[PDB]
RNA sequence: AUGCCCCGUGUGGCGAAAGGGAAGCCGGUUAAUAUUCCGGCACCUGGAUGUGGGUUUUGCGCGGCAACGCAACUGAACGCGGAGACGACGGCGGGGGCCCCGGGCAGAGUUCUCUUUUCUUCUUAACGGUCUAUCACCCUGGAAACAGUUUGUCUGGAG
């Protein structure tokens, strides 16, 4: 039963602060309050602790990551990037 | 090909899937294959390494995490590590 | 206050130099007779059920310590 | 007893050893309970006092109350009916200690391992067996019987805890210095305590007097096994250690019972073996007369007069 | 293969020994009645020789040299088997079940652990043995 | 009956150290009594989990009570839980052994390359 | 032990009768004070020094697989950790007190008529002993026909 057609999470702002703006906002809000799989336990129990710090219940280890999503697509490119050049420097 | 292998284990030979029946395992001496995947924590993983040197068991070290290979096993939950005892039809001992 | 299960206990904290006073508290609606000792520190209470042990206690208990009879009313 | 003679004998468990072996106090009965593991073992031995009245009347009082729950009676095997033994009785851990009332109705067997169930009282004629007490501190040894009111003993390796059973309730808390409590046993007056300990300390406890040992002596190289006072009248108690040695001891209570009892050692009986560190293991008196019985590890009982 | 035989030191991780090197006397695999689980019999050093050094007097040295010995049946998930081994001929079947049953014989069977593990320190082999873990 | 109460010190505020419960006196009146902050359990130095068998007091009314009731006989005991002591072991024994192993190993290394050299 | 050695970390004070904080309750008493006086019954902190216990003739206690238990349980420098010590808001569960209902004893009021009636007292402190109390943790065991389970969907081969 989905109660709301298109504002989902951004509902609870009810008519203010103008449409693309709660539309702006609500991508950010459900990518922050959203659950993850931790990449150390592989158990989905991964959620944000405050801005850039991503925490998880299962297995207790604390993550620096993005402000909103737990990885950053720059860090990800940074990190194939920096092994690419790993090899390179050793080799 | 090692998908393939376990596919063929689970459905012809026997295993033990999880850590303390993988510890008696090898505690056994019965152990054929002990399977530890990529994200089990590193004291876990020495300690699984010392028990096979010591029962003188191979490791393959499996790439994927405990989900990966609980899928690869069949199953609808994660594996950290798992014991083959007996190879049935395969030949992932022959390795 | 701490309680006393036993009468021989009771007799040498009476024998104790520390026993300041002692007296005899009777309950008839519940049956029992309580043997009271002030001491230092405590205020041991030994409770007994209505037999002749309790008034044989009463001689076998130091004679210099004073044995009281509680009144019925606690005047100031 | 005089002659030596061995007028029955039976295999009750098999490879399972037979801890304690207890008769039921009545003179009417002739009943002995023994227990072999986690079994317990209701039996009329064949023996010359034994009448066809008598039997008759045992064999009625054990079965009785037929006309994981605790304890599961039930009839024995066909061999061991055509041996006597008439009722088995199991528990879920294996038994040390059997303990009888003095009315022959209760038997309490002690456990140890058993955890919550270490100790349990079972009700012949009812056939029930029930764990009143779930949690005691500490590992439970011996249990027994208050010989004239409703008083129930437990000893553990450190403590003996006296419990009513009446209101079910712990009445007292007696505490020897031992840190493992052997063995110990009450007083037919029922004031008094001997507790015999693996720390080779025998003690008397005066439960009026207080809750810690009235008196401490050690008379042994090694660790105490049996402890047993004479039931009849006679001021005697046996103590019974690993060395081989029995220590006769008068023990006499005055009736006012607010004079100190007066214990003097009289005897030390010598000439049992010791095999493997182990040496008398039981002591038992006769009903009416200062005679012992010891048990051994060498494999003899021998009987002192 | 089977490691967990006799003479195979170990190290305890749970209960009052936590830490300390044992050596198995008896591995019992199948288990028992009173422990239904792979256990053993083990027996272990609870204070460990103090560290001796060459200007030491002589009497100063076997003042600090004692060992207090302990005997144990542990469960095989409270051990963590070591690559080495001890061969002592004077531990042979000096404890069982029964052992650990009667208490005169187990405080017998701690003092032969004590001569047979201090004469052996003495001789001076299976020094790793006789060091204390530092964890 | 009068069931309405008053503070018995002169703070009148809810504060924290201001706590209060109600008490019905033998004298048959209601009154409140001023009483202290609970106190907390000890937790683990390395998982912050609370450790079994200890006390949950204030502070200061830890050097009153004795020894073993402020401990458990085990290494780092009342410091440390039981599953972090045994990782603590396992994880020393481990490290040492990995320590022996990779120095023979560079023992063999230097022993190939000192026989390359001569 | 006519000197030598060790260590680094700096720098003192004031600043809250609502923050942090060692420990007291009940009854009575005055014209007027009371957790302060009286009576009873307790507690905390600091100090000195005995007795009884514990340990020890092989110096530094024993038990339980374990979680841990036991009246004690050698412990200097130097280190590690815990408590003090922590936001706001929402529903759920446990406890105390208050409110409510019934019976009984005693007393009071109503009573032309009715009303086995309406109302009042029926209480139990600090401090101790003992038995209990959710989470959490330990042992066995190995789960798909997935299961357990909350008002609220979390937990489980990392058991
Ligand atoms: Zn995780
Ligand atoms: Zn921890």
């Amino acid at each position: 039963s989905k109660r709301t057609k298109k504002v989902g999470i951004s509902g609870k702002y009810g008519t203010r602060y103008g449409a693309s703006l709660r539309k702006l906002v609500k991508k950010q809000e459900v990518t922050q309050h959203a659950r993850y799989t931790c990449t150390f336990c592989g158990k989905n129990s991964v959620r944000r602790t405050a801005v850039g710090i991503w925490s998880c219940k299962s297995c207790k280890k604390t993550m620096a990551g993005g402000a909103y999503t737990v990885s950053t697509p720059a860090a990800a490119a940074m990190r194939s990037t920096l092994r690419r050049l790993r090899e390179i420097t050793e080799a | 090909s090692i998908g393939a292998k376990l596919a063929l284990v689970i459905k012809s030979g026997k295993v033990v899937l999880g850590y303390r029946s993988t510890l008696k395992a090898l505690r056994s001496g019965k152990a054929k294959l002990i399977l530890i995947a990529a994200n089990t924590p590193p004291l876990r993983k020495s300690e699984l390494e010392y028990y096979s040197m010591m029962s003188k068991t191979p490791v393959h070290h499996y790439s994927g995490t405990n989900i990966e290979l609980g899928t690869a096993c069949g199953k609808l939950f994660r594996c950290s590590t798992m014991a083959i005892l007996d190879a049935g039809d395969s030949d992932i001992l022959a390795d | 206050p701490q309680e006393v299960s036993d009468i021989k206990k009771f007799i040498e904290i009476c024998r104790r130099k520390d026993a300041s006073s002692a007296r005899i508290k009777k309950n008839p609606k519940t049956q029992q007779i309580k043997f009271k000792v002030r001491c230092q520190r405590f205020l041991y209470t030994l409770v007994l059920k209505d037999s002749d042990k309790a008034e044989k206690l009463k001689q076998s208990l130091p004679p210099n310590l004073q044995i009281k009879d509680v009144p019925k009313r606690n005047k100031r | 007893l005089l002659t030596g003679r061995q007028v029955w004998s039976v295999k009750l468990n098999g490879d399972e050893a037979v801890n304690t072996v207890r008769w039921r106090p009545t003179k009417d009965t002739f009943i002995l309970a023994a227990a072999a593991g986690e079994d317990i073992f209701l039996m009329i031995p064949t023996h010359p006092s034994v009448t066809p009245a008598l039997d008759q009347a045992s064999r009625d009082i054990l079965n009785a109350g037929f006309g994981e729950p605790p304890g599961k009676w039930a009839r024995p095997g066909t061999r061991l009916e055509d041996e006597g033994v008439l009722l088995r009785i199991t528990v879920r851990s294996t038994i040390k200690a059997i303990s009888w009332h003095r009315r022959g109705d209760h038997f309490a067997t002690v456990s140890p391992s058993g955890q919550r169930s270490s100790v349990a009282i079972h009700t012949l004629s009812k056939h029930l067996t029930q764990i009143p007490f779930r949690k005691l501190n500490g590992l439970a040894q011996t249990a027994s019987f208050h010989p004239l009111r409703p008083l129930f003993f437990v000893a553990t390796q450190r403590s003996i805890r006296c419990y009513d059973l009446q209101k079910l309730e712990l009445v007292k808390i007696v505490q020897p210095g031992a840190k493992w409590i052997s063995s110990f046993d009450v007083h037919p007056g029922g004031d008094n305590l001997v507790v015999g300990s693996y720390d080779k300390r025998l003690l008397w406890h005066d439960l009026d007097l207080s809750n810690r040992p009235y008196k401490t002596m050690r008379f042994h190289t090694e660790a105490i096994r049996a402890v047993r006072f004479h039931k009849g009248g006679l001021p005697l108690f046996a103590d019974a250690s690993d060395d081989g040695s029995l220590q006769i001891f008068h023990g006499k209570v005055p009736n006012d019972q607010l004079e100190n009892p007066t214990i003097v050692p009289v005897k030390m009986l010598k000439g049992h073996k010791v095999v493997n560190k182990l040496g008398v293991l039981d002591i038992d008196w006769h009903p009416r007369e200062p005679w012992c019985v010891s048990a051994g590890a060498d494999g003899t009982a021998r009987l002192w007069m | 293969m089977k490691f967990l035989k006799t003479s195979r030191v170990c190290l305890v991780t749970r209960g009052r020994y936590a830490g300390k090197k044992v050596v198995i006397i008896q591995p019992v695999d199948q288990g028992t009645k009173s422990h239904p689980y792979g256990h053993a019999l083990v027996a272990g050093i609870e204070r460990y020789p103090s560290k001796i050094t060459r200007r030491m007097s002589k009497a100063r040295i076997e003042k600090r040299s004692k060992i207090k010995p302990f005997i144990k049946v542990i469960n095989y998930n409270h051990l963590m088997p070591t690559r080495y081994t001890l061969e002592l001929e004077g531990l042979k079947a000096v404890i069982n079940a029964d052992t650990f049953k009667e208490p005169s014989q187990r405080e017998e069977a701690k003092k032969t652990v004590k001569k047979v593990l201090e004469d052996r320190y003495n001789s001076g082999k299976n020094r790793w043995f006789f060091t204390p873990l530092r964890f | 009956a009068p069931t309405r109460v008053t503070y018995r010190r002169r703070n009148p505020y809810n504060t924290t150290s201001n706590r209060t419960r109600v008490i019905k006196t033998p004298g048959g009146q209601l009154r409140v009594l001023h009483i202290k902050k609970r106190g907390t359990a000890p937790k683990c130095g390395d998982c912050g989990i609370k450790l079994p068998g200890i006390p949950a007091l204030r502070p200061r009314e830890y050097a009153t009570i004795s020894k073993p009731k402020k401990t458990v006989q085990r290494a780092y005991g009342g410091s440390r839980c039981g599953n972090c002591v045994r990782d603590r072991i396992i994880r020393a024994f481990l490290i040492e052994e990995q320590k022996i192993v990779k120095k023979v190993l560079k023992e063999q290394s230097q022993a190939e390359k000192k026989a390359s050299k001569k």
